[PDB]
């Protein structure tokens, strides 16, 4: 389905931007 | 002929006259600052505008609607690598270049690294790409369009439009191109929708295009020639990957590895690296104002899947034994070129489609495309050469001989893409969009490599950076050499060239020569002695707030911490929507 496949690249890309505050947050400061 | 179309093309011209002279009533083009660098006063949708304009040619219309009509939605990849580059030009490059308060790219690398010679050899390289990369799809492309639609002579047609195009870069200053890149940006955009409607209403809408493209061959696949015979059922055929962007790695057209990781390589030097797109986020009111302006040309690099990759698409369901031709006798009665027709999709739906009013309208988007990237090219390569090339032969030069010599070089530049004209027009279809391609990764990586390595890692030198670009050439000439010795023929006709030189896709050679040149630089500069901390303050990302006194071998980029949010939200939203579309059509 299309529409899975749209969905499931949103989530995939929101959990790699949610790691990269994470690292920032405590690896800069 | 008809008179709307008249009208239309007069109307289009009349608007872009109209803000050309207001621009010029409003900005300062006295000096250096303003002719060059629009006072460092354009607001965001000139930028977001500009970027987008500067962008989007003849080129995206004629290739992307060809290949769309050979190849199917995968080149779409090209404009949407875009979405995600134009986010690292605002937040990570655009920056450091405020900080550094730098006119050129060329500049910039003179203030990190010190010595006379990589502001020179990136200049005259520049200087290259543009004549290879740039005019040369421009000039093709407009010819194409003008051949099909009108009829007119290429040679003369080429020559006007160069012409008025001369005229209306050497008037204004950047801040004349970038308002009139307002308009040209909302008639492209304007028309091009018109087109798509009219095109997705013949094949019955969007699911007519999804069910009809995989059986859209030829009926003629038997050719008078012997030894070409019977044309294969694989080069004929709609490819079975056709509605797939993510295509195969060993057997893909364009491979999703090779999509991903080195067009973005390739996309880091066009977007973030080169003066043509750098100029419009170096006259920026504000970094914010940048960002936003990022934000709106990431949106508007969205619209070219729908609206030129779709359309030709719909072309090859519609005339199947015009557009999808493959016999070499045939396709030199339907558009001169024994290679095939793809070329014609875009070009035959503005005469096919179009009623008597909006053939003007596509007529004034082409003009509009091709004009609006023309002008962008010949303003960078004047600023290239005046600030970089001219103030080395007269380094005592003042602001009144600069913009002479600014507009003298638009004259002579403007000659040298005549006198190239008869070698564009050797290409032989579409032959060209992927030889753009190839030159931009065999030359383009060593630049990126160089500009990651110049902005975030200080360790890192002048003997290393001036080395690693060199090495970088010899790298990438042992293949631009070679290869262009053998040709290119097509699907029908195969090239001689060995599988061991060719097999390897460009975009793949684009990552093995980032990461030799990156490696280079690397080594040359651990080998050799560092530059200290002084000498690089507000020139790396590390220290673009800085406030300490730099020792050279408004730099003030705050923001309004609510209109930070603001667009950092955007950048977040933008970015959501890009890998939605991504997974849609993988
Ligand atoms: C004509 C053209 C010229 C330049 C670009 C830019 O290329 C940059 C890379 O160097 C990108 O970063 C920019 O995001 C993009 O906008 C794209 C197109 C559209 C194509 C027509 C047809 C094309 C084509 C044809 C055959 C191929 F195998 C591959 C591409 S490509
Ligand atoms: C050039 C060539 O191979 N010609 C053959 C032809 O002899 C044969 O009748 C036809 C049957 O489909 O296939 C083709
Ligand atoms: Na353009």
């Amino acid at each position: 389905q299309p529409w899975m496949q749209g969905l499931i690249a949103v989530a995939v890309f929101l959990v790699l931007v949610a790691i990269a505050f994470a690292v920032n947050h405590f690896w800069c400061q | 002929d008809n008179p709307a179309d008249i009208l239309v093309i007069a109307a289009y011209f009349l608007l872009v006259i109209g803000v050309g002279l207001w621009s010029m009533c409003r900005t300062n083009r006295g000096t250096v600052g303003g002719y060059f660098l629009a006072g460092r006063s354009m607001v965001w949708w000139p930028v977001g505008a500009s970027l987008f304009a500067s962008n989007i040619g003849s080129g995206h219309f004629v290739g992307l609607a060809g290949t769309g009509a050979a190849s199917g939605l995968a080149v779409a990849g090209f404009e949407w690598n875009a979405l995600f580059v134009v986010l690292l030009l605002g937040w990570l490059f655009a920056p450091v270049y405020l900080t550094a308060g730098v006119i050129t790219m060329p500049q910039y690398l003179r203030k990190r690294f010190g010595g006379r010679r990589i502001r020179l050899y990136l200049s005259v390289l520049s200087l290259f790409l543009y004549i290879f990369t740039k005019i040369s799809v421009d000039m093709f492309s407009g010819a194409v369009f003008i051949q099909q639609a009108l009829g007119w002579n290429i040679y003369a047609s080429v020559i006007a439009l160069l012409g008025i195009t001369m005229i209306y870069t050497v008037t204004g200053g950047l801040a004349a191109l970038m308002y009139t890149d307002t308009v040209q940006t909302f008639v492209i955009l304007g028309g091009a929708c018109i087109l798509m409607g009219y095109a997705f209403h013949e094949v019955g809408g969007y699911s007519g295009l999804f069910d009809k493209y995989l059986g859209a061959a030829t009926s003629l696949t038997v050719s008078e020639d012997p030894a070409v015979g019977n044309i294969s059922s694989f080069c004929y055929r709609p490819r079975p990957d056709s509605y797939h962007l993510l295509r195969h790695p060993v057997t893909g057209d364009l491979p999703w590895p090779a999509l991903l990781l080195g067009l973005t390589i390739v996309s880091g030097w066009y977007w973030c690296s080169d003066q043509v797109i750098v100029q419009r986020c170096l006259a920026g009111k504000s970094l914010t104002h940048i960002k936003a302006g990022c934000i709106l040309c990431g949106y508007l690099k969205l619209t070219p899947m729908f609206l030129m990759v779709m359309p030709g698409m719909i072309s090859r369901i519609l005339y199947p034994d015009e557009v999808a031709c493959v016999v070499p006798e045939v396709c030199r009665r339907v558009c001169g070129t024994e290679v095939g027709c793809s070329n014609i999709a875009y070009p035959r739906l503005v005469v096919k489609l179009m009623p008597n009013g909006l053939r003007g309208l596509m007529l004034a988007v082409m003009l509009a495309a091709l004009m609006s990237s023309l002008a962008s090219i010949f303003n960078s390569s004047s600023t290239l050469f005046t600030m970089d090339i001219y103030t080395r032969l007269r380094p005592r030069a003042g602001d009144r001989e600069l913009l002479l010599v600014g507009r003298l070089w638009v004259v002579f530049i403007v000659v040298v893409s005549v006198a190239w004209l008869p070698v564009v027009q050797a290409a032989q279809g579409g032959q060209l969009f992927d030889y753009i391609q190839a030159v931009s990764s065999y030359l383009a990586p060593p630049v990126s490599a160089v500009f990651v390595l110049a902005l975030f890692v200080p360790r890192v030198n002048e003997q290393g950076a001036f080395w690693g670009l060199i090495g970088g050439l010899l790298m990438g000439l042992a293949r631009l050499i070679p290869e262009f010795s053998f040709g290119s023929g097509s699907c029908v006709q195969p090239s001689a060239c060995p599988a061991f030189l060719c097999g390897v896709h460009y975009l793949y050679f684009a990552i093995v020569l980032f990461f030799c040149s990156g490696l280079l630089t690397l080594t040359v500069s651990l080998c050799t002695a560092p530059i200290p901390r002084k000498h690089l303050h507000r020139l790396v990302f590390s220290l673009r707030h800085s406030k300490e006194e730099r020792e050279d071998l408004l730099e003030d980029i705050s923001e309004d911490p609510s209109w930070a949010r603001v667009v950092n939200l955007n950048a977040l939203l933008m970015m959501a929507v890009a890998v939605f579309l991504w997974g849609f059509y993988a």
